[PDB]
């Protein structure tokens, strides 16, 4: 074993969250989302990180030690950390959804595509050799999900045709009306093909024009004026939090890690943007 | 392989910036330097050139008004509120579109000659706007970054 | 280079203790047919003028007054093509039979191919090999470096562990030792090679030359002795800052104008922020007085002036640098207009 | 006959002494030469041709056992070939033709024949279009902290080839040849590698024009030293004498012997042949006999391609 | 066996004719196959003549004429002043060597006596350009050798060392 | 013997992967990828090889011997390895792909430059008919590729046309009819002009900024910026094992070397940045 601990969890966004990008590159927002390599948003593991041990160093101010080992000293380092924190893949944004023929009619459900789901089956079976964690649950129901690449599905629900985000007709089909839910949660997955699901998870995004106002004449002061990309509440990352034997990666994986339910991540907090809730797969299977 | 779309610019704009005057849609044109970018990538070039040829004072006046700079000067474009100060814009676009050999100029001088070929012409460009988007956002950007800085 | 090389035989065997002086002595005895070489060839280039060429029989002539452009042009053409063969110093040197059979003298380790190469000098074989760091005196005593306990500390002050060195490498450390030796050179034909070991050894001065370690460490000293007191208080133990023991002085301007202001600035910093075993200690000190910890960098500023060659060839490429190439006076004809406008202004 | 040393990655034929964390306050670092000497050529090639019961003294004598005269190591990029060029600290690739009119380039005049040879270093010279030295920056690190070792830091100026460079030699048995075609080598210092293919040539050999290109490190004998540095413009017209070590022999892991030697890409002037050859003893000349089946002193001159040993 | 022709390429465009008839002879020595000009060939101690183009010699390996070896005899109204000699082609010193040596050479070399007359100012001078030099494609590339662009795709490149391998040192007077 | 046997292998990364290289280059990262000679992001011998040695001698304690002996020596480091890395080369870089045609659904696809290919051949020919090891498909693969250069070839497609990484349009064409892939990842290969090819690749790569936050005020700290370049995820690495003749390199290909699909290569790996898949060019 690699790694002493492996802890595979959810991000599900409680407000919207901006997490900035760092790039030279001109972009149409101004202050668009992190990219991962398809262009879908993605959090980079040094913001999460930085954000998660931030945090940390304030809930349990007597496990500082713990934490300093675990995720490394700040100012005068003399070791590497024995944590290690993977990019957070996105893994289901939340849609608009109008339907056709329900029975009982939703108003949003959960979109995701087959690359994405594709990039966790990576993460789940890289880890799995890493380290003696085996995650026969979630590997099972993504690779039965993974059959049916190159067919828009709804996991669970009976849907059969829906217009996504108000702009995006899809066909849709049954997995087979007798599989799980991937989280338990009361709203269907749609598993998309990749090229529609693009821009319906474009679509899902949030710009936010926002502005600067002269406190003296109530008008926007010059300049004050930029547009702002977020993504939207109850939006599901995934990522995998690991670490190496050291007798305080123990206390971590058991103390630290069972108290972790609620983080602040990126930025614009001031303005309600980041809280976020943690999943931990082992206990959301 | 874009690096001659910032010396396409100059003498394409040609004037979007001192003829453009009296300051309301002068100033205004930074509104579609910016917008218009965050319009055609979010929404689609399609949609953005739909609301921009609706804009459009197309009778012969914003036909000309443009026409007339592909060949002799700079062309105070006051007329009335944003329609000759978005035909050059419409201007701006094709003008990209005929130096670069996506449309050329025998249709293009022909497509707004007798409004039997706009329709086509446009119904043109929406097969194009996937390679039009992709190929005109360094060009676009280009004067969206000159009109923060000097516009 | 001979009277210098004997001179400083003779001023370290003045010093039969203190270590490093006595290993001087005894590889410099070892090495003298292999430093009789001097480490630094010359050349030199003349050219001749006569009567034949100034006067017309009683008096000077008409192109007369050109006759030293002419002949500091010939010197300088000599010079450069002289300078198309380069040949190095190590090349004189006779060393097949010494690394072929052995018979290079190893005083210090043993290597276990061959011989070593110097650390200082990169060609040169080495005659003075240092162990590594990891347990000295019980090497250092074994083997030749040192006699006792007491002189490995003045060893250790000099070549550091691990440094290898050749001859002329090592001589140049025993000149970087106390470096009043330069009088034997500096003053020559006025002074006994004799005189001046006397007047070192009678008025002994030891000199801190800085390393790179001090230069990189310069604002972080600055900012200690702007904390005199304040600073030590929390040492107070280390000798960062004790007394000036002795009076030593330097040629180093900062370190000059800067050694009696409460901290002792001989300190190594590679012993005490620059070390593997403290710094940590150090960056917790530096932390707690606002003391921005070191950076390990400095500056190596060069400059050589433009075209100065040419200029005293009184050539133009000084007045117009890039304009009118060296290249461009094979046939200057084709330039007339630029080196008669300027020529003309002057 | 003749054998393409083809690298297959960026080489590294170490020009220096000591490369290794002695010191522990300090860095370490190291520079490829452009032109590995013939030893390195020899000594991979009788690597190829190894024999585990003969010599184990003085290597040339069980390395010369194996192989041929070899002549000289020069640049073919694609079919097209490059030849070294020294001058004081500095080296140039310069092609065949570029060569024919030095001899009367050095005797022009002092600026006619500055600006020539200074055309021929910076603007005919085609290292820099097709070698270039590739810093490599290496650590090692200690398996307690995951972080660097204490200063254990090296640089490395490998050599990275911008398009296809092969390595050119000759060598006459062909028994060699055929028992050396396509291997992978171990050709260079720190672990790079280079293949060998061989195909069969002609060259002539017997030429003796005024001057010369030296394809090689000439060895000078120890015994002419004196008699060769206060006279050095009866011999060289330009180019670089350098104190070398003849490599570091592996049977018996050992530094090889140090030499006075005339680097590569120097002219020499036809006076150096006999000159040699005058001036050393049998005994000396049955070593510097084996110091030239492995390639030291290889001539070229300017007109053809024109290969000459020294001594033979 | 054959004879070969070692004619002259100056910046002057008096390379459009040298031999009647397209290509004649059975083979040629100098090829353009592919990656460069190959075997071409550097004549030493010459100089060019732009204007009243032919030889006019300078003595000395610094000065020299750069030229290709065609099969042709020289306009069949010549050479009373066009060398004819006769070597046994390993001191034909030919640059980038790829093809056949023929052992029995034989080369007719547009040339005029020097004629003394003008201080023979004789300055190098490169082959570029571009609009001098790209319409001599197929009059000195394809009036003897049609061999190119009828398998050739490939001209730009035997085009960038057309770029470099031509130099000489010319008259200018 | 001397190199007998050769293993090459395929470099799958499977986070992105940043292999530092100091400030070695002339753009405006400020912590650069290792580069090639081609200003292509290459991963050293000697990165690949430490990075394995240290892998290994963690995951396989009792073979400490078998795995010195192959790849070194702490000290008495007189006994060279018997095997030796070649410098991983980019084979094919992920690239996102807005495609107007073929009527099949693409969002990324792979994406080469004929040097890049060029080096592949060069390590693939300097093995196969010297070694005797034998997968000469993937050489005559490579080969067949290679004779189109000069125009962007689509590989296993229907493509014709695409907009590559947002940022540029190419035309593509078939290469004859049809032919086994490459890569067995089921996403189709494009082999670009060697200019458009490598514009498209310095846009695949990902170039962040990065901060230190000041601990207390959720401020920047002064200076406390700077950029870093990762290969992206997905992306794929060629490199050959080469292995002299021995008992141990043996023991190597057979316990070890069989069981090596997952190892950590660069660093930043608390950010993740270094996971990897190698798969063997032997199935
Ligand atoms: N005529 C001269 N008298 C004295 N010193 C000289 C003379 N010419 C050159 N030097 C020095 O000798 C060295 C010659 O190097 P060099 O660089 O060629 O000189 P330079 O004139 O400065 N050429 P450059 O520096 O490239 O502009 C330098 O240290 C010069 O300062
Ligand atoms: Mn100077
Ligand atoms: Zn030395």
């Amino acid at each position: 074993p690699y790694y002493a601990f492996a802890e595979p969890f959810f991000i599900h966004a409680i407000t919207h969250l901006h997490v900035g990008s760092g790039s030279s590159v001109e972009e149409e927002i101004a202050l668009p989302f992190q990219r991962d390599e398809l262009g879908y948003p993605t959090i980079y593991a040094s913001s999460l990180k930085g954000a998660i041990k931030s945090f940390l160093l304030k809930e349990f101010p007597d496990k500082r030690d713990v934490i300093y080992k675990v995720l490394g000293e700040d100012e005068n380092p003399e070791e590497a950390s024995l944590g290690t924190f993977l990019d957070a893949i996105l893994f289901a944004i939340p849609s608009r959804i109008i339907e056709i023929d329900s029975a009982k009619p939703y108003v949003w459900v959960y979109v995701t595509t087959y690359e994405l789901l594709k990039k966790v089956k990576l993460y789940l079976d890289s880890i799995s050799q890493l380290s003696n964690a085996s995650f026969s649950n979630l590997k099972n129901k993504i690779d039965t999900i993974l059959a049916k690449e190159g067919k828009n599905i709804t996991l669970d629900s009976d849907l059969k045709s829906a217009i996504l985000n108000e702009d995006f007709y899809v066909e849709l089909e049954a997995l087979n009306n007798k599989i799980p839910s991937i989280i338990n949660a009361g709203v269907p997955l749609l598993v998309l093909e990749d090229s529609i699901g693009r821009e319906v998870i474009n679509r899902s995004l949030i710009r936010v024009r926002r502005i600067r106002i002269d406190r003296d004449k109530k008008v926007v002061e010059t300049g004050g004026l930029w547009s702002e990309e977020y993504v939207p509440m109850k939006t599901i990352f995934f990522s995998v939090l690991l670490g190496k034997e050291s007798k305080e990666s123990a206390i971590f994986a058991s103390c630290i890690l069972r108290n972790l339910r609620y983080v602040i991540l990126g930025g614009k907090e001031t303005i309600g943007k980041g809280i976020v809730e943690l999943r931990w797969v082992k206990d959301v299977i | 392989l874009y690096e001659e779309d910032y010396k396409l610019a100059l003498e394409a704009f040609k004037k979007v910036f001192n003829a453009l005057t009296h300051y309301g849609a002068k100033q205004a044109f930074r509104s579609r330097a910016r917008d218009l970018v965050e319009e055609i990538y979010n929404s689609g070039f399609i949609p953005t050139f739909f609301y921009i040829i609706s804009k459009a004072e197309l009778n012969s006046d914003s036909l000309d008004s443009l026409i007339s700079l592909f060949s002799s000067d700079n062309a105070i474009l006051r007329g009335s509120d944003e329609n000759v100060s978005y035909s050059a814009y419409l201007f701006i676009i094709l003008y990209y579109l005929i130096k670069r050999g996506i449309i050329e100029q025998k249709f293009l001088i022909q497509a707004l000659r007798c409004e039997k070929t706009r329709l086509d012409l446009i119904d043109k460009l929406y097969n194009l706007a996937p390679i039009i988007s992709a190929k005109i956002r360094t060009y676009l950007l280009a004067i969206k970054r000159l009109s923060e800085a000097l516009i | 280079w001979r009277k210098l090389i004997e001179g400083l035989r003779c001023y370290s065997e003045r010093k039969r203790e203190d270590g490093f002086w006595n290993l001087v002595c005894r590889v410099l005895k070892l090495t003298e047919d292999l430093l009789q070489t001097t480490p630094l060839n010359i050349r030199v280039k003349q050219v001749s003028v006569t009567e034949d060429e100034i006067f017309n029989n009683n008096k000077l002539r008409s192109d007369s007054w050109k006759i030293y452009d002419n002949k500091y042009r010939q010197l300088v053409s000599e010079f450069k093509k002289s300078k198309l063969v380069k040949v190095t110093p190590e090349s004189r040197l006779k060393l097949f039979e010494l690394t072929k059979f052995d018979k290079l003298p190893q005083i210090g380790e043993k290597s276990k191919r061959g011989y070593e190469f110097c650390t200082s000098c990169g060609v040169l074989p080495a005659v003075v090999i240092m162990p590594k760091e990891d347990e000295l005196e019980k090497k250092l005593i074994d083997l030749g470096i040192a006699r006792d306990e007491k002189d490995v500390r003045s060893i250790k002050n000099m070549i550091s562990p691990g440094e290898r060195l050749c001859p002329w490498c090592l001589v140049k450390r025993a000149l970087g030792a106390e470096p009043r030796l330069m009088r034997i050179l500096l003053l020559g034909d006025l002074y006994s090679v004799e005189k001046i070991v006397n007047e070192i050894v009678s008025r002994d001065v030891k000199i801190e030359i800085p390393s790179t370690s001090d230069i990189a460490s310069i604002k972080t000293f600055e900012e200690m002795i702007e904390k005199k007191n304040e600073i030590c208080e929390d040492l107070k133990e280390e000798e960062v800052c004790e007394k000036p023991s002795e009076s030593v002085l330097s040629m180093w301007q900062w370190f000059n104008k800067n050694y009696y202001n409460g901290i002792n600035l001989t300190i190594d910093p590679e012993e005490y922020w620059f070390s593997e075993k403290r710094r940590r200690y150090y960056f917790s000190v530096f932390r707690r007085h606002r003391i921005t910890f070191p950076s390990p960098y400095y500056a190596l500023v060069r400059a050589d002036s433009d075209y100065l060659g040419d200029l005293l060839e009184g050539k133009l490429t000084p007045y117009l640098a890039g304009i009118i190439d060296s290249g461009d006076y094979a046939n200057i004809s084709e330039k007339k207009e630029e080196v008669n406008k300027l020529l003309e202004e002057y | 006959k003749r054998v393409l040393i083809k690298p297959l990655e960026p080489l590294m034929f170490r020009s220096q002494g000591e490369f290794e964390p002695l010191i522990t306050g300090s860095h370490t670092a190291a520079q490829s030469l452009i032109i590995p000497r013939p030893s390195t050529i020899a000594g991979m090639l009788g690597y190829i041709l190894f024999n585990k019961s003969s010599g184990t003294g003085d290597w040339l004598s069980d390395l010369t056992n194996l192989l041929a005269t070899i002549y000289g190591t020069f640049i073919e990029t694609n079919g097209e070939y490059l030849f070294p060029l020294r001058m004081g600290n500095h080296l140039a690739l310069v092609d065949q033709q570029h060569l024919i009119n030095l001899p009367t380039l050095l005797e022009k005049e002092y600026e006619r024949r500055e600006k020539g040879i200074y055309e021929l270093f910076y603007d005919k010279n085609k290292l820099f279009q097709i070698i270039n030295h590739q810093d490599r920056i290496g650590i090692s690190i200690d398996k307690s902290t995951r972080t660097v070792k204490e200063h254990y830091l090296y640089s490395a100026r490998y050599l990275a080839f911008k398009k296809e460079v092969n390595y050119v030699i000759f060598i006459d048995n062909d028994a060699i040849s055929d028992k050396i075609n396509g291997k992978i080598v171990n050709f260079g210092g720190e672990n790079r590698i280079a293949k060998l293919e061989v195909d069969d040539y002609k060259v002539d050999t017997s030429i003796e024009e005024e001057y010369y290109l030296a394809l090689s490190p000439i060895l000078i004998p120890d015994e002419a030293l004196d008699n060769f540095l206060d006279n050095i413009s009866d011999y060289v017209a330009m180019g670089k004498v350098d104190k070398i070590s003849l490599g570091f022999d592996i049977a018996n892991t050992k530094r090889k012997e140090m030499l006075t030697a005339i680097l590569e890409g120097s002219i020499v002037k036809r006076s150096i042949i006999d000159f040699i050859k005058n001036e050393i003893k049998n005994d000396l000349r049955y070593r510097f006999s084996k110091y030239e089946k492995i390639g030291y002193n290889t001539l070229m001159s300017l007109c053809k391609l024109a290969l000459r040993k020294i001594l033979s | 066996s054959t004879q070969r022709e070692y004619v002259f390429i100056p910046i002057t465009n008096s390379i459009t004719i040298d031999v009647k008839i397209t290509i004649g002879g059975s083979d040629h020595i100098t090829n353009i196959d592919e990656r460069g000009i190959h075997n071409v060939l550097v004549i030493t101690g010459y100089a060019v003549d732009e204007k009243n183009g032919r030889l006019v010699p300078t003595l000395d390996p610094c000065d020299y004429v750069k030229g290709i070896l065609v099969a042709g005899t020289p306009q069949q109204a010549q050479s009373n002043d066009f060398l004819t000699l006769k070597l046994p082609a390993n001191k034909l010193y030919l640059i980038r060597k790829k093809g056949n040596i023929s052992d029995d050479l034989k080369i007719y070399i547009p040339y005029s006596s020097p004629d003394a007359r003008n201080s023979m100012k004789t300055k190098p001078v490169s082959i570029s350009d571009d609009t001098i030099v790209n319409n001599i494609i197929k009059e000195v590339f394809d009036k003897i050798y049609n061999i190119t662009q009828k398998e050739k795709v490939k001209i730009e490149k035997v085009k960038e060392d057309i770029k470099e391998l031509f130099s000489y040192y010319a008259l200018e007077q």
